[PDB]
């Protein structure tokens, strides 16, 4: 739970997305497999821990060190956390890096990490329009239909 | 072809297809060399796998 | 890529390694990630080129 979350004036975390902490002072190591039988092309997202010094590393994940590695069929990255002294945004002093793939119909992701790893709690599955792009004004809303 | 049902004997994945496909879609002089020999490079590691 | 931790041993002895290729313009070091994943052509690991 995150203290710069606010939702009803309570701590909150990011619905799609589970902060993964150490139980009983130990983390083992964690292991993942998806299949995508919803026949259409599926977006994960995850994110890395940053911790703000050693101390915070060693209280959360009980390791001075410690990496996540994605894996797919056609997408593989190795990553590794940096513990530096950052500014402070939002009341929060360390940062988290997010980071999203795109798996075709067919494809295994897996997670492989022994800390600061943020689990993707949920994904979505979506089809695909290839133009529309987004667009940036206030202008209220109406029911009628423009080409 | 549209399908090629031969692009690797070996499953893997390709790093920059589509660069290396416009580098090689079209060349002026084309030609195949031993960059290093496969028995005097390679003495005392296994080549036959 | 090996698909486990001991055929990795069986073929190159090394519970770990490396592989960089440097040059004058490109330069890069990889780093071989064992893991499980579904077979394609009837094998598990997979080779990156
Ligand atoms: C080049 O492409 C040809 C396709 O014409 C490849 O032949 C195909 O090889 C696969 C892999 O062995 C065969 O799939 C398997 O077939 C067996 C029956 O032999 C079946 O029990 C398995 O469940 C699986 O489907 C496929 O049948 C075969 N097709 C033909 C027409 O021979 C060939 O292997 C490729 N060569 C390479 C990649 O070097
Ligand atoms: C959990 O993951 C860690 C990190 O990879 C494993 O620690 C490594 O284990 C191998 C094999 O025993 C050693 O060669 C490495 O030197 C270890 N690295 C470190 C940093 O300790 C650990 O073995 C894994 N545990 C389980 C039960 O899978």
């Amino acid at each position: 739970v995150s203290a710069s979350c606010s939702h009803n004036g309570e701590s909150s975390f990011y619905k799609n997305l589970l902060w993964l902490t150490g139980k009983n002072g130990l983390y083992p190591n964690l292991s993942k497999s998806y299949a995508n039988n919803k026949e259409k092309e599926v977006l994960v997202l995850w994110g890395v821990h940053h911790p703000p010094n050693i101390g915070d590393q060693r209280a959360l994940y009980h390791k001075e060190n410690a990496y996540v590695s994605v894996v797919s069929s056609h997408y593989s990255r190795k990553f590794t956390p940096e513990i530096a002294k950052r500014p402070k945004v939002r009341d929060q002093e360390g940062r988290i890096n997010y980071y999203w793939t795109l798996l075709e119909p067919g494809d295994t992701i897996i997670f492989e990490a022994n800390g600061n790893l943020i689990a993707p709690r949920y994904a979505f599955a979506l089809s695909r329009g290839f133009g529309s792009g987004i667009i940036n004004s206030n202008a209220p809303m109406d029911e009628c239909d423009a080409k | 072809k549209p399908n090629p049902e031969n692009g690797t004997c070996y499953p893997g994945h390709f790093a920059d297809y589509e660069e290396l496909r416009e580098q090689l879609s079209s060349v002026s002089s084309f030609e195949r060399f031993e960059i290093f020999p496969k028995e005097s490079s390679w003495p005392n590691h296994t080549t036959t796998g």
